[PDB]
C-alpha cells in the first residue's frame, strides 16, 4: 500500500512550483497528513499539517509566508504549493500519512533543485605517470554533472558549483538525460 | 518553537553490540517524541511513537525510554540491518521539530588510508583550462583533515567498511603555471603525509 | 460469574461504578476496616453510618461470586441512602460514573468528618498533588504547595502528528506546566521567569484514572471524544511522583469503566477481573469479565485493552510477579 509523490523537478530563483501525492489506499481525508523538507546539512523540517476532510491548514510561522497547501478526495491528489524559490529553497520533500498499527506511510521523495540554469559535460582521465610504484589505484574524473557513469572501484558522490557537478570515480577505460 | 539536541552525527558499534544515541529537549515535552530510522536512498521509517511504545514490525532490540526532557532509543544484539540514520521527533507542541540524524557503523581497527595524486590532463589543457586531484582512498578513521584557497571535496559513506575521500583543485593554465612551487593526517598519522613537480 | 444488578431506566452509571469499586480489594478492605473502626474509651458514642454499611453490603456481595445461579441484586437500597446525604440528581449531564464516585468519596468524608473522637482511617483513594516553582538565572525553588485529589481527570489532548494516543501522554499533559514570565526572584533579589513544576506527591493505593470524553462542545452541547487511548494492564508511576529517590510505585488493573454510543442510546458498561476467591482468597484472578445491568460474559485481556475507556481503577502492586 504506497503513497506515491510528484516526480522531480528544476526551475530558476524567483519563480513557483507545485507537488503531488496519492497513494494505493483510501481514507485520504478520513486522516491528517503531512509535508516535510530535508536537505543534508540542515536536516529535517516540518512545514504544516492539512485537513483533507476540510481545509483550513496549520503552517509553521517560519514557513506561512512561503508555503501554502490543498488537496481533493475524490481524486487522491493532496498537492503542496510553495513560491519565491532561492537555491537555498533546495531539498528533499515528503508528504506523509500516519497509521496507528503500521509504522506512518512516507512516499518516494520529490527532490526540488533550483539554481540560475535551464550540457552533457566532457571526461578527463586520472594517470599516475610518474612511476614511484616502490599495486596501483587510478581513475577519471568528469565535469559539470544525475550523470550515469568491475570490483575494486570506489565512486563519489557529487559537489556543484553553478549547477554544473564535479565528481570523480577511481578503480584506460572511465566507463569501468547525458550521452557519453 | 522547540528543539532536541543529538549527541551527535556520527556513532560507532560492533555487530551484536548495544548502542544508545539520545535526543535533549529545549523545555518539558512530556512523553511525545517518536523515533525514526533512515537508510540512505530511502524515505524514513517510523520505530516508536511514544517514547518507549513500538510499531509494527519493530524487533525486540529497539526500545525508547526518557521522560520531559532526556530521551534514549537502544538498540541491543545490533544487526547489520541497523546502520541507518536516526532521529527524533517531538509532537507536544506546533511547530513539530526533529533532530540533526545521528548515523551508525561498525567499527573497526584504524588503517591508513591509500594516497594518489594526478596531474593536469592534456585534454583538460586542450580545454582551455586546469586541475589537480588528490585521492585519499581506503581510510578507517572519520575524523581525516585534508588541505591555500580553492579548495572542493567529496566524500563515499561507510562500504571492510573504511570511507575514501576526493579533493580537487581547479584553475586556469596560465594560473597554474603562474605558480608551480607549491593535509592527509588521521589519528593513525604522526604527521602529514601528501604525494608540485611539473618537469 | 459475578452477581448482575438491575437497571431499569436511571440507574447504569451506578451500577458500572459499583461493578469497578468491587474490583478493588484494597476499597473493600478499608471498608470492613472503617465501618468496623472504633475507638475505646472513649465517652461519646459514635455517629451512625448507613452509607458506609450500605456500600459494603453491595459491593462485598459483587465481590465474591454468586450465591444463586445468574442471581441479579437490587442496589436502589444504596439510592435512597445518598438522598439522606446533599445529592439531588438534576439534570442528564449528572448520570454520570465520574459524578457519582465523587459524590460517593464525598460523602464517605462526611461519616469520617462525623464521628470525630473516634478515630477512622482516610479512604484509599485520597492522594495529594505538589504545586512548585524554580527560577531558570538561580536554579533554586520555592517551598511547595500540595493538593488533593481522589482521581486524576485527565483532559484529551489534541492530536498533532498522528500517533496513538497513550495514557502516558494524557497523564504527563496534566502533570505538568508552564512558565510564569513577570514575577520577582528572591535569590536574584529584583522582572524574572520561572517554571512551574506540578507533581503529584502521595499516592493512593486505588488509583482512579479519568479520561474526560464528555463535555460540552462551544455552544453548550454535549460533546464526545470518540479518539482511542492506550493503557496497560500495569502502569508505572515513578516519572510523576515528587520524591526525587529510587523507590518505584507500580500499579496493577482492576477494572475499566467505558461508555458506550450518545443520548438515546447512550450506555455505561465494566470490564473487570472475575473474583479472587477461587478456594484462595488472595490470589487476584487474570480471567476478565463483562458486565451491563444485569448481563455477564468472559472477556479476554485484549478485549479491555481494547475499549475506549472512562474510568480506569488502578491498584498498587508491589512487584510484577504473575
Ligand atoms: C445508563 N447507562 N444510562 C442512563 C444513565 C446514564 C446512561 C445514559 N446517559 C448518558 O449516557 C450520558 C450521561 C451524561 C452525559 C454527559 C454530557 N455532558 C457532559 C457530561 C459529563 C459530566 C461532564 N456527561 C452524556 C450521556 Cl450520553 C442514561
Ligand atoms: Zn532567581
Amino acid at each position: 500500500v504506497q503513497l506515491q509523490q510528484s516526480g522531480a523537478e528544476l526551475v530558476r530563483p524567483g519563480a513557483s512550483v507545485k507537488l503531488s501525492c496519492t497513494g494505493s489506499g483510501f481514507n485520504i481525508k478520513d486522516t491528517y497528513m503531512h509535508w516535510v523538507k530535508q536537505r543534508p546539512e540542515q536536516g529535517l523540517e516540518w512545514i504544516g499539517r492539512i485537513d483533507p476532510a476540510n481545509g483550513n491548514t496549520k503552517y509553521d510561522p517560519k514557513f506561512q509566508g512561503k508555503a501554502t497547501m490543498t488537496a481533493d478526495t475524490s481524486s487522491n491528489t493532496a498537492y503542496l504549493q510553495l513560491s519565491s524559490l532561492t537555491s537555498e529553497d533546495t531539498a528533499v520533500y515528503y508528504c506523509a500519512r500516519p497509521d496507528g498499527y503500521y509504522g506512518d506511510y512516507w512516499g518516494q521523495g520529490t527532490t526540488l533543485t533550483v539554481s540560475s540554469a535551464k550540457t552533457a559535460p566532457s571526461v578527463y582521465p586520472l594517470a599516475p605517470v610518474c612511476g614511484d610504484t616502490t599495486s596501483v589505484t587510478l581513475g577519471c574524473l568528469v565535469k559539470g554533472y544525475p550523470v550515469t557513469l568491475s570490483s575494486g572501484v570506489h565512486t563519489f558522490p557529487a559537489v556543484l558549483q553553478s549547477d554544473l557537478y564535479t565528481l570523480s570515480s577511481s578503480v584506460i577505460t572511465c566507463n569501468v538525460s547525458s550521452t557519453k | 518553537d522547540i528543539v532536541m539536541t543529538q549527541s551527535q552525527k556520527f556513532m560507532s558499534t560492533s555487530v551484536g553490540d548495544r548502542v544508545s544515541v539520545t535526543c535533549k529537549a529545549s523545555q518539558n515535552v512530556g512523553t511525545n517524541v517518536a523515533w525514526y530510522q533512515q537508510k540512505p536512498g530511502q524515505s524514513p521509517k517510523a520505530l516508536i511513537y511514544s517514547a518507549s511504545y513500538r510499531y509494527s514490525g519493530v524487533p525486540d532490540r529497539f526500545t525508547g525510554s526518557g521522560s520531559g526532557t532526556d530521551f534514549t532509543l537502544t538498540i541491543s544484539n545490533v544487526q547489520s540491518e541497523d546502520l541507518a540514520e536516526y532521529f527524533c521527533q517531538q509532537y507536544n507542541s506546533f511547530p513539530l521539530t526533529f533532530g540533526a540524524g545521528t548515523k551508525l557503523e561498525l567499527k573497526r581497527a584504524d588503517a591508513a588510508p591509500t594516497v594518489s595524486i594526478f596531474p593536469p590532463s592534456s585534454e583538460q589543457l586542450t580545454s582551455g583550462g586546469a586541475s589537480v586531484v588528490c585521492f585519499l582512498n581506503n581510510f578507517y578513521p572519520k575524523d581525516i583533515n585534508v588541505k591555500q584557497n580553492g579548495v572542493l571535496n567529496s566524500w563515499t559513506d561507510q562500504d571492510d567498511s573504511t570511507y575514501s575521500m576526493s579533493s580537487t583543485l581547479t584553475l586556469t593554465k596560465d594560473e597554474y603555471e603562474r605558480h608551480n612551487s607549491y593535509e592527509a593526517t588521521h589519528k593513525t598519522s604522526t604527521s602529514p603525509i601528501v604525494k608540485f613537480n611539473r618537469n | 460469574l459475578v452477581p448482575g444488578l438491575v437497571n431499569l431506566g436511571n440507574t447504569c452509571f451506578m451500577n458500572s461504578l459499583l461493578q469497578g469499586l468491587s474490583a478493588c480489594p484494597a476499597f473493600i478492605r478499608w471498608l470492613e476496616e472503617f465501618t468496623s473502626q472504633y475507638s475505646r474509651d472513649q465517652k461519646e458514642p459514635p455517629s451512625h453510618q448507613y452509607l458506609s454499611l450500605t456500600l459494603l453490603h453491595l459491593l462485598k456481595a459483587l465481590s465474591c461470586q454468586e450465591v444463586t445461579d445468574d442471581e441479579v441484586l437490587d442496589a436502589s437500597c444504596l439510592l435512597d441512602v445518598l438522598r439522606m446525604y446533599r445529592w439531588q440528581i438534576s439534570s442528564f449531564e449528572e448520570q454520570d460514573a465520574h459524578e457519582l464516585f465523587h459524590v460517593i468519596t464525598s460523602s464517605l468524608e462526611d461519616e469520617r468528618d462525623g464521628s470525630g473522637s473516634h478515630w477512622k482511617s482516610q479512604h484509599p483513594f485520597h492522594g495529594r498533588l505538589t504545586s512548585n516553582m524554580v527560577c531558570k538565572h538561580c536554579e533554586h525553588q520555592s517551598p511547595v504547595r500540595f493538593d488533593t485529589f481522589d482521581s486524576l481527570s485527565l483532559s484529551i489532548p489534541a492530536a498533532t502528528w498522528g500517533h496513538p494516543l497513550t495514557l502516558d501522554h494524557c497523564l504527563h499533559h496534566f502533570i505538568s506546566s508552564e512558565s510564569v514570565r513577570d514575577v520577582v526572584c528572591d535569590n536574584c533579589t529584583k522582572r524574572t521567569t520561572f517554571v512551574k513544576q506540578l507533581k503529584l506527591g502521595k499516592l493512593p493505593q486505588c488509583l482512579c484514572i479519568h479520561l474526560q470524553r464528555l463535555s460540552w462542545s462551544s455552544h453548550g452541547t454535549p460533546l464526545k471524544r470518540h479518539e482511542h487511548v492506550q493503557f496497560n494492564e500495569d502502569l508505572s508511576m515513578d516519572e510523576y511522583k515528587y520524591h526525587s529517590n529510587a523507590s518505584t510505585y507500580l500499579f496493577r488493573l482492576m477494572a475499566v469503566v467505558v461508555h458506550h454510543g450518545d443520548m438515546h442510546s447512550g450506555h455505561f458498561v465494566t470490564y473487570r477481573r472475575s473474583p479472587p476467591s477461587a478456594r484462595n482468597p488472595l490470589s487476584t484472578s487474570n480471567q476478565w469479565l463483562w458486565v451491563s445491568d444485569d448481563t455477564v460474559r468472559k472477556a479476554s485481556l485484549q478485549e479491555v485493552l481494547s475499549s475506549s475507556a472512562y474510568l480506569l481503577f488502578y491498584e498498587r502492586v508491589l512487584e510484577v510477579l504473575f
